[PDB]
RNA sequence: AUUCUAUGAUUAGUGUGAACGAAAAUAGAGCAGCCUAUUAAAAUAAGUAAAAUGGCUUUAAAGCUGUUUGAAUAUUGUGGG
RNA sequence: CAGUCGCGUAAGCGGGGCAUAGGAUCACAAGAUACAAAAAGGAAAGAUCUUGGAUUUUUGGAAAAGCUACGCUAGGGAUAA
């Protein structure tokens, strides 16, 4: 004696259903999900919208599948023609908007600061063109260093800031969520981002290769001056 | 999010829409239907592009300048409550939860 | 005996942990998980 | 003149309260060193990682 | 007790022991108001 | 001060459970204080308080106890809770 | 829905596995919570949240071998002479 699984149809055709209601429990897709329907992990079909269950076949979608849908109007018939405009319901209620306004207080009912902030302290014409190329690169290299120095000042101030906030029991401590946002704003995990750029690496690889080859030129030329004196 | 569809439709050769009949079509039309509009002027869609737009911080101020009404209106998702009628609770503990079984409240109250 | 239950301790020193199973004849576990105390994804490492 | 709340006495405090300032700092010191620990973990790799708590 | 003394020591509750406090003083007998600044 | 009755209380609490189960306080019955005790007693208490261990009682305290050990001398803060 | 991460041009998808075969409480242990703290300041022992060790395999969860032709009592006669 096992516990019965009770598989099969839980809603017959034209039966009213609201979102989440199970329509068909199955082992595998005996009936595929169709219009306004969801399939769960175990292939159970649920209504996604309020409406009436409809069992149909869509030869345009799949030649040999049978689907279950949900129509907002009991008199509608599926499958809807592919060229007809989608039938959808708003599903929203109108309410007056909020009158929220920035009214952050400074002191609690006991006269104590809500937050106390502490900061820390610690080749004729080509040469002309190449010069324009070098200047542009040198200009950006100066700008990059003129702005990377700026980022190192905002990070230092942020990571060094300490906003102590009033908590229960008249205690003053830093909240854990603010401690998390010290390293950086949410949205990405600091450290996973690649600090370097692939294009910059290629540029460095060439420069190192040039000095190496050019290094042999100077050493080879230097050796020639020593040989001239010998001869 | 709202979908704003930018449609480009070609007019047939030698077919110039009257400058006054085009500004009359939108009169007293609050559900602009591209299908019907296209069929009346015998146009044909050739190009199209898309870009959406949702509520953002700058939405409220943009409505003020142009006087677009509807700023102080927020939409909340419609909630569907269960359609099952209320039923009396069942179980040994659920029955013996009234002052009658005050001597058995050590088995019925404060259950994890 | 073949499988052990390890504890992945947060490296934010917040005291939150995740428990996953792994075979003994394998390497220690190390994952990037969400620490609900600081509400940020940090590095979790096996206890021992 | 009772212990703690008497004249000329100081409340000792519960231990969670005494080790509060030293507890929030351990979390702050660790988060600041979080970006540098993930960079060393993604560079070295999950298999070659040898540093684990004790 | 500590809790009982602290409840009537703050002006938020209008405690009758609030006159024993200074404007910068806190009601709690253990915690203190940290100072804001860079030093 | 003690004793008797009820409430406090199918409570605090204990116990895997089943069950077991206080005290403060309140009300009533009685009321009485003393060592010069209204019938003849203390020069204010040392193998004692207490500790380890084995049991009892019990909520882990207090209380009772066999074995082995073993203190201090008054609010000018000694000793018990 | 809030929080914040991955993948994707985008739409979007993701709260393990194509579906159907792995038991609580108590006790105990490791983290967090800051609730209460038996005169008071602490603490112990409790409380909430997360998690772990179970042929708890009689798997809604006892630490458990037989004989009686000398048998006893209360019953049924599920047919047992
Ligand atoms: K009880
Ligand atoms: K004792
Ligand atoms: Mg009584
Ligand atoms: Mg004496
Ligand atoms: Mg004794
Ligand atoms: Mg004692
Ligand atoms: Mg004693
Ligand atoms: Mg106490
Ligand atoms: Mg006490
Ligand atoms: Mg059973
Ligand atoms: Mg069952
Ligand atoms: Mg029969």
């Amino acid at each position: 004696r096992t516990i019965p699984k009770k598989l099969g149809a839980k809603k017959t055709g034209d039966q009213y259903v609201i979102p989440g209601n199970i329509i068909y429990k199955q082992r595998g897709t005996l009936w595929h999900p169709g219009e306004n329907t969801i399939m769960g992990r175990d292939h159970t079909i649920h209504a996604a919208v309020a409406g009436y269950v409809k069992y149909y076949r869509d030869p345009q979608l799949h030649p040999d599948r049978q689907y279950i849908g949900v129509v907002f109007n009991r008199n509608d018939k599926l499958p809807y023609p592919k060229d007809a405009p989608r039938k959808r319901k708003l599903g929203l209620v109108a309410v007056p908007r909020k009158v929220e306004e920035v009214e952050k207080p400074t002191m609690s009912a006991s006269g104590l600061p809500l937050f106390v902030t502490r900061h820390e302290t610690i080749s004729s014409v080509i040469a002309e063109l190449i010069k324009e190329k070098l200047a542009a690169r040198a200009e950006y290299n100066a700008r990059q260093s003129a702005l990377r120095k700026l980022q190192q000042q905002k990070m230092l101030a942020r990571r060094g800031t300490r906003v102590l906030r009033l908590m229960n029991n008249y205690s003053y401590r830093e909240t854990n969520w603010e401690i998390g946002r010290l390293i950086g704003d949410p949205g990405s995990v600091p450290g996973t981002e690649k600090v370097g750029s692939r294009k910059a690496k290629f540029r460095a690889r060439r420069r190192r290769r040039n000095t190496f080859l050019l290094g042999i030129k100077e050493r080879k030329l230097a050796k020639a001056d020593r040989r001239e004196e010998y001869r | 999010y709202h979908r704003l569809n930018v449609f480009v439709l070609e007019q047939k050769p030698g077919a110039k829409i009257d400058g006054e009949a085009l500004k009359k079509h939108l009169e007293n039309r609050e559900n602009f239907s591209l299908k019907g509009f296209r069929e009346k002027f015998d146009l044909e869609p050739v190009g199209f592009n898309l870009f959406r737009s949702e509520w953002d911080e700058g939405t409220a101020e943009v409505m003020e300048r142009h006087g677009i009404p509807g700023a102080e209106v927020e939409f909340k998702r419609q909630k569907f409550a269960s359609l099952k009628p209320p039923r009396k609770a069942r179980g040994w503990e659920a029955k013996r939860q009234k002052p009658k079984y005050k001597s058995l409240w050590k088995y019925v109250k404060r259950i994890a | 005996s073949r499988i052990i239950n390890v504890r992945l301790i947060s490296m934010a020193m917040t005291g939150y942990f995740y428990t996953f199973t792994r075979p003994r004849t394998s390497l220690p576990m190390s994952m990037l998980k969400y620490d609900p105390i600081v509400r940020r994804k940090v590095l979790f490492l096996e206890q021992k | 003149r009772v212990k703690g709340t008497g004249v000329g006495e100081k409340v000792k405090g519960h231990k969670h309260e005494r080790t509060l300032v030293a507890k929030m700092e351990k979390r702050r010191e660790a988060m600041l060193a979080m970006p540098d620990l993930i960079r060393e973990w993604k560079k070295v790799g999950k298999r070659n990682w040898t540093k684990f708590p004790k | 007790s500590r809790w009982d003394i602290e409840y009537y020591r703050d002006p938020a509750h209008r405690g009758y022991l609030s006159h024993q406090l200074a404007p910068g003083e806190s009601p709690s007998l253990y915690f203190k108001v940290p100072t804001g600044g860079e030093k």
